[PDB]
């Protein structure tokens, strides 16, 4: 039988299988195969087929998405995908008529359209050019412009700039309709004042002079860029005079500094809840804004007003987590971390102060799925205590000490590790289950919760497993200080404990990371455990997140401090285990794993013989701001500038003389600019300190092209085996 | 007898909203419709004296509120409106008779128009341990904002955010404020606030 | 005995020693020692102390240079050293009064000066500040300013661009002063269209957001500056009205199209010859000009313009070589390609077409050192018919038949490469002789060639050396087509040609280059041969100069061509000798060498095992245009942009797969950019091609800070050695 | 009869030297004295003719070339000078008795100041194998430089350098030319070169 080859992950020979859908009704989902769009029965399971993809062999465009309206009469195809950062792209969008089967040509879309999305409900448009917002109520009219100020690099209207995009909300959009689409609320971001990061780029061979890019990006201290927030009527709007946008201005207790809009969330039809958070983000404010039909604008009171700071830390895990208010709106249920540090569901109500928490115990409800007026669906890691798994349960919102889990025994051997999408009144729900065995997706009917049938079960691939030698998954925990910090293992196949195999660190350790669950995967650690005999672990040492927030905020305002030792004693702790050769131990990380891989191979413990660090947090007045000063603070003599400077990698150059280093980066990285790995190589080089080092041409943060991807994985690999002495 | 000196309020910028002048007119005597005259009327709205009588009667003190208004924001300035304009920026006293003129100035007026309209949309008053609390600050009628020192004239754009701390006099705190700013139009619109009283020596000031 | 160790050449424990000196009159010069400056008698050898340095223990600055006045009465003093690139530089700059003993206050010259020169005799001074040109009759004096236009990266006064500093002149300065000082002779140069090449710079740990560096630098084919001539007369400056400057055009035969301007050399007080040259660099053309006296502008005759063309190549050996005029200024000797092929002293009447070759032969002279109403001193590589050597000849000029070597035989064992440094009279002479023995420096009396005495022997050195075991130096030939082909073997210290040793190409190929001589070095190549045990070669093929123009020429536009090959072919010869191991076999390189080590190894010969290309230019379009036109002529269809394509390493990269290979580039590369590195990495990432790299951080082409250039060197001999499986 | 009209000089922005205009006057009677008077002469240097005398005799035929000239440059104009101004842009003919007369322009006069001055420092013409052959291309007196084709009104900046190929009528070759450009002054300052001639009905321009 053979090994999982290196060969096999790059080219992605064992492949998985997904089961995605759309839920367009409470009762009926859209799923696509062979290119043919399918309507399934959700109860039945009888699927006739929506759309079939020849209907577009006329087009002429090869089609990277589609999107069809909620009501179901039009499909909105993308073309012209240009990416730019991790969210953000630019495309050329065209809308077909389902019911007329004909293209529109009147008032087409723009080219370069930053952003689009469809009303909640029917057919109404927005869509973002320039920097400006357009509406457009029928897709064969005019667009009404909301927006006249967009311009480039300074103004976004209803679009993120990078740092927003990146750290703050994770998509590119400011868009937010309200709930049945007559209210378009948006936010206009302004980095008049915000410095710019420049980079060379070198397109391809043709070019003669290289561009330099230029990004507004403020890193840790710098101008943050300002926002602000809007609403407009998207039914008054009209053709002869400019649209009205009403502004909805902060809470008084953040204009009082710089501040960040972190959450939109709708309530009701009239009614919304925007969250602003200070600069120093441990004190949040949600603000309830109701829409006054008498004067035309929005209400928020200040009784109204509801207050999530931290004493310990930051608010939030990255962030203060959305409200999920009931159908009324008086009320909303949101996780909060309780009394004890850990992160329950508490029940607010709009015009009251306190909460009343519905979940407690020594685990974190990591997200509320869906809320009936009878049943609140929530997903913790409470089951058998693992931090690592995730498995979905529902509470009964008459008596809360009645819970009921609905996945974790429905096969707790394979399936540890669940996801779920429900249907728009949550009468039936399709379960995802990640791992530890071969993904699993099933569908369940809410009223009885019974298990509808099987959606996608991977055995295609189970089939194909069997011929190959495949890796284990060792999962279990250490205590250190009389907490259980937990831990993973890749083990080789035909694991033999009492042999010492080499051992390669998989080390993240960011603020609330987890690197230690039960997915499961198959990815570089595969290869080197099956071909290579590599034992490939990670750990979740202090500020690993899920655990409680005495665990998480252990790093506040001192990151590379415990993280990085705790890494350190993983491997002190795997090598006096005994079936590990502590000649031959490893590091290896890629973002803030790259920060921590360069400090432990700085820190002088003699414990690694050698690490490799890509893209790399070097200095951590470096990164942004929104992401640095949530752990750190500012980079100012008053607040924390001490540690800011004694937390740099360049500071510990003269301890890499023991180590073998390779450092790896990417000449066009937005996030982790390549300026860091310069320095770090600046400080090596003057040290006098050999390693090697290797840039990759063009490529961002994550290198995600083919032929860049498949070069770094070939060539860390043969760092590894010539470390190891491997054949 | 002295005439009573209404130059103050045709000559230069005349003040905005929020930071509005007044001129108490004791012991003289005065022709009101010649005042009216100069401008073109669009709103005169009395309340507790009939127009046509606040010209004619005798008064103890005539007191006089002048401030740039647009014809735009009428209903924010009606007895009883709701707008940010009467709790931030102006509200009409009715303890005495009052009359409430809206005018437009015609070009060949001594005034000057100010670069823009301007009103305070957010008044706010922040204190507690984090400074949590907030307290909004609205104005007794007739009296002024605490916000109008921050920017008396007019606002650079719209949405220009304030904020300083408040003197132990002032009672702690740091006052935040919001300022809208409104385009400003063909001609100069204009609005005055006239209160009479009656009482010690009644004939004070009575017209011609 | 020990071995000449990589730390011996990193360390510099083996130092040469020099004997600079400055001929002040006839017969005396100086010459610092233990930092006080001595004025030798040169008959007599008699020294007295000009200056003692510890005058300037008050100072308070660190003192990078002096410059004493011709007549002796002022000494310059530099501080505040700042290098832009290759030449240019700025600092700041006081005058001390040698004669009262006392610092200039008064009128001192401002800080950031871009150059200063003295006046060829007596006190002025001229320098450029804000590239602007200011003239000061007397150190204590208010300065004139002579030009009003000058601005940053736009308009040069007095001063070179990029490409004119680097590829025209080697030197900063475009002024050229009058022989007794009264004219000043300036160009000034025009970037306004010329394209900006830009690249990040990172300073140090405490930059947050890096610099983007801009310098205007025509890549092949662009945009090139514009250049125009001025003279200015520095006796008739009035302080009450503003100074003329009175233009001198190019000849028209220039003036249709983009031309350079190349040579200024000054022929009488008021006689000047400029010389042109045609951006297809293959016609020039020496303008003669003499001062109207009565019209006060300057007379440049039709009648005696001198076109000097070539028709297998470009003209002169990297540009038109410069006239030495006699007294009268009447005719000049001038170093032209004869009919035959061969560079020999011609002489020209100013105004007669023909000029007469006083030499001729199967070699070619070198340089004009000295020139005497009776005898001519010139520097050629006829002896032994040895292109790798120089010796110092005196032609009668009564008699060009009879020809004198007055170094030939000196030490003929010891010393075959000389250098000369002649009195303002050539009444005595210096002779520096750098090889192939240890460098010896000599005193000489013109009158009878007396040897004078010995100044510096090395023989310090030469007592150290004995108890190293150096390498040894061959020097032959070999025959292709019946052409000699020249080349050298640093071969190991006791050398045993029974044995198969492996070998380490060294190579430049760069048009008109020499890499095999006999001049004597301690560098990396002794390290690796009395250490390692690996023989260095390096080897002179067809585009090689000093060998005739059908050898220098055989590239002409078509680099990467035939010096690819013929080194190709020399290790082929190299292997086929015996002593030599094929199985390993490298190549290594820095600019040019850096091109071709990359071609080679992309050529799929199969001949070498390795190769490593430092600051590499990668295709002749991304490097400037005054020397890549000068060998490849325009990139456009009409004239050459199909081989301009067909040159390019990237198209190589699929040949990679055999060989491995390490490339090495500075970041802050003003000369061979990094883009040029960026788009090999990227060519061999996309066709799959394993390699090592390496960037060093704000490094520029020759890399000079003192960490890099030992980091360097260290990270190639590991390299080298890993690839010989060496110890 | 007719008066000689001598408008033309008077009017707009006056030619360049290179480039100057001339009048034939024909059958008409003059009013000399007039026409210098217009301005402030500086120089009025006759030869063949008493300046006295020309404002007088009856000529066959007046011929009269103006363009603007500064006094800066008078030197290179005087008969037989070196400049380039008569090499490439103007000089003066003798064959007939001619009147030279350099004269700066009042503040209340119709002209219009051009930029500045201009004059070509060099104009030859380029041929041979390989353009190698350089041919200086100097004016007879009274002609037009060929140059003056390339930029008939003046120069943006001092050094401009032109070229363009002539046509076989011109002679083949690729004619090369550049042009000084010298500061403009407080006052216009213009040139006259005044020539006559004497023969066919000598009366036909006589004066008043
Ligand atoms: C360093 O190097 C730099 C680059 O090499 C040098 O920069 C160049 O300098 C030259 C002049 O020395 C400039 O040429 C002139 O440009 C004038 C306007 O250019 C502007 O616009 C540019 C855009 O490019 C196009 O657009 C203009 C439209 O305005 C167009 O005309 C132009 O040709 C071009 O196609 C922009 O890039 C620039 O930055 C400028 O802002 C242009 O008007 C000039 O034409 C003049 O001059 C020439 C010769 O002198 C004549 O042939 C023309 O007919 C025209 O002449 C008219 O104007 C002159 C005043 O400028 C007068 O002397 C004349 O009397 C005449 O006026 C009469 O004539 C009219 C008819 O033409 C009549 O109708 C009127 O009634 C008037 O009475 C000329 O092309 C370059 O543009 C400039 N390039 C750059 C990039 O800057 C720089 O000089 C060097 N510096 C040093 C210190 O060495
Ligand atoms: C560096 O080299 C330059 C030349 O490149 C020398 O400069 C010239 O120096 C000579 C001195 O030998 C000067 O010539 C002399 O000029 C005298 C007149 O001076 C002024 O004349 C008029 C004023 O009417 C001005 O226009 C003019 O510019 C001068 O300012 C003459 O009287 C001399 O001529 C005498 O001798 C000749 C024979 O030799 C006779 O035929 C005459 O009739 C007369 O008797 C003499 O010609 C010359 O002007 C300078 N020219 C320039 C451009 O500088 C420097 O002197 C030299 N310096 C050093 C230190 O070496
Ligand atoms: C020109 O104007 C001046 C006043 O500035 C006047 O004295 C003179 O007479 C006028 N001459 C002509 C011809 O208008």
């Amino acid at each position: 039988r053979k090994t999982y080859t290196l060969t096999d992950y790059l080219k992605n020979t064992y492949r998985l299988k997904l089961y995605s859908l759309r839920w367009i009704s409470d009762h009926e989902y859209l799923y696509k195969q062979e290119n043919n769009i399918l309507v399934f029965n959700a109860e039945y399971g009888n699927s006739s087929v929506f759309l079939e993809n020849s209907t577009f062999d006329e087009f002429g465009h090869s089609i990277n998405d589609y999107s069809i309206s909620p009501d179901g009469q039009f499909i909105l195809l993308e073309y012209n995908y240009v990416k730019q950062w991790r969210h953000s792209y630019t495309a050329s969008y065209d809308i077909y008529d389902l019911n007329k089967r004909q293209l529109i040509t009147e008032e087409r879309i723009p080219n370069n359209t930053q952003w689009v999305t469809w009303s909640p409900v029917g057919h109404k448009l927005a869509y973002v050019w320039n920097n400006d917002i357009y509406v457009k109520i029928e897709p064969n009219l005019p667009s009404y412009r909301i927006t006249w100020t967009g311009k480039e690099d300074i103004i976004y209207n209803g679009i993120t700039d990078w740092v927003y995009e990146e750290e703050v909300f994770s998509a590119y959009s400011a868009l937010w309709w309200s709930p049945n689409g007559t209210f378009l609320a948006y936010a206009q971001f302004n980095d008049t004042e915000v410095p710019l990061i420049e980079y060379s780029f070198y397109s391809d061979e043709s070019l003669q002079y290289p561009k330099t890019v230029r990004v507004p990006y403020p890193k840790a201290g710098a101008v943050n860029p300002t926002v602000k927030f809007f609403v407009v009527n998207t039914d008054s709007l009209s053709s002869v005079t400019n649209a009205t946008s009403i502004q909805i201005t902060a809470p008084a207790s953040m204009l009082i500094g710089d501040h960040y809009l972190c959450d939109v969330t709708w309530a009701t039809q009239e009614r919304i809840s925007l969250q602003w958070l200070r600069r120093i983000q441990n004190y949040s404010v949600m603000d309830i804004c109701d829409y006054d039909e008498s004067s035309g604008r929005w209400n928020c009171l200040v009784a109204r007003q509801h207050i999530e700071m931290s004493t310990t830390g930051w608010v939030g895990r990255f962030r203060p987590s959305e409200p999920h208010f009931t159908l009324d709106g008086n009320s909303f249920y949101k996780i909060i971390s309780n009394e004890e540090g850990y992160r329950h569901i508490c029940y607010f109500q709009i015009d009251k102060k306190d909460c009343t928490f519905i979940t407690k115990g020594t685990w974190e409800v990591i997200g509320i799925e869906a809320l009936t007026s009878d049943y609140l669906y929530y997903i913790s890691n409470e089951y058998k205590g693992m931090p690592g798994g995730r498995n979905l349960y529902k509470i009964q919102l008459s008596d809360y000490t009645k819970v009921t889990c609905l996945s974790c025994e429905l096969n707790p051997e394979r399936c540890q590790y669940y996801s779920v999408s429900f249907s728009k009144e949550a009468k039936y729900y399709q379960l995802r289950c990640s791992g530890p065995g071969l993904p699993l997706y099933t569908l369940h009917s809410s009223v009885n919760d019974k298990g509808l049938r099987v959606l996608e079960d991977n055995s295609a691939l189970d089939k194909m497993l069997q011929n190959v030698q495949m890796p284990s998954k060792k999962l279990d925990f250490i205590i250190l200080n009389e907490t259980k910090f937990w831990y993973q293992m890749i083990l080789p196949p035909h694991f033999d404990k009492s042999k010492k195999y080499p051992l390669l660190l998989d080390v993240y350790a960011g603020p609330c990371s987890q690197k230690a669950d039960t997915v499961f995967r198959l990815n570089w650690a595969t290869y080197l455990a099956s071909t290579e005999n590599i034992i490939v672990a990670s750990f979740d040492g202090r500020g690993s997140g899920y655990q409680g927030d005495k665990i998480m905020h252990a790093i506040n305002r001192r990151l590379g401090t415990f993280e990085v030792e705790d890494q350190i004693e993983a491997a002190r702790q795997f090598s006096k285990m005994g079936f590990v050769d502590n000649k031959r131990i490893a590091i290896w990380g890629w973002s803030y794993g790259g920060y921590v891989t360069s400090m432990v191979l700085g820190s002088g413990s003699g414990v690694f013989k050698c690490g490799i660090a890509v893209a790399p947090v070097s200095r951590w007045e470096y990164y942004d701001s929104v992401y640095t000063e949530r752990y750190m603070g500012l980079p100012t003599p008053e607040d924390n500038l001490d540690h800011y400077r004694n937390s740099t990698v360049m500071s510990r150059a003269e301890n890499f003389k023991q180590v073998e280093y390779l450092l790896i980066h990417g000449t066009a990285d937005d996030n982790v600019h390549f300026q860091q790995s310069a320095q770090i190589s600046k400080a090596l080089v003057d040290v006098g300190v050999d390693f090697q080092a290797m840039w990759y041409t063009d490529e961002d943060h994550g290198i995600a092209s083919s032929t860049a991807h498949q070069h770094i994985y070939t060539h860390m690999s043969h760092f590894i085996k010539q470390c190891f002495s491997l054949p | 007898s002295k005439e009573c000196d209404f130059t103050p309020m045709l000559v230069g910028v005349p003040p905005q909203v929020y930071n509005f002048k007044r001129l108490v007119f004791t012991n003289c005597n005065y022709n009101l419709t010649k005042l009216l005259s100069l401008f073109m009327v669009n709103e005169f709205s009395c309340n507790g004296i009939s127009p046509d009588a606040i010209a004619r009667g005798c008064y103890s003190s005539l007191t006089v509120d002048y401030f740039a208004y647009p014809l735009s924001m009428r209903s924010y300035i009606q007895p009883g409106s709701a707008g940010d304009i009467s709790l931030y920026n102006y509200k009409q006293s009715f303890a005495n008779p009052t009359c409430r003129v809206l005018a437009t100035a015609p070009a060949n007026l001594t005034l000057t128009k100010p670069s823009a309209y301007g009103y305070f949309q957010k008044c706010s008053r922040v204190s507690g341990e984090h400074n949590s609390v907030e307290t909004p600050l609205y104005i007794n009628p007739g009296e002024y904002s605490i916000c109008r020192s921050f920017s008396p004239y007019g606002f650079s754009e719209d949405g220009e955010v304030f904020r300083r701390q408040l003197t132990q006099y002032e009672g702690g705190g740091i006052l935040v404020g919001v300022g809208a700013k409104l385009a400003m139009t063909d001609k100069l619109e204009m609005g005055f606030i006239i209160s009479v009283q009656y009482g010690t020596d009644t004939n004070s000031v009575c017209p011609m």
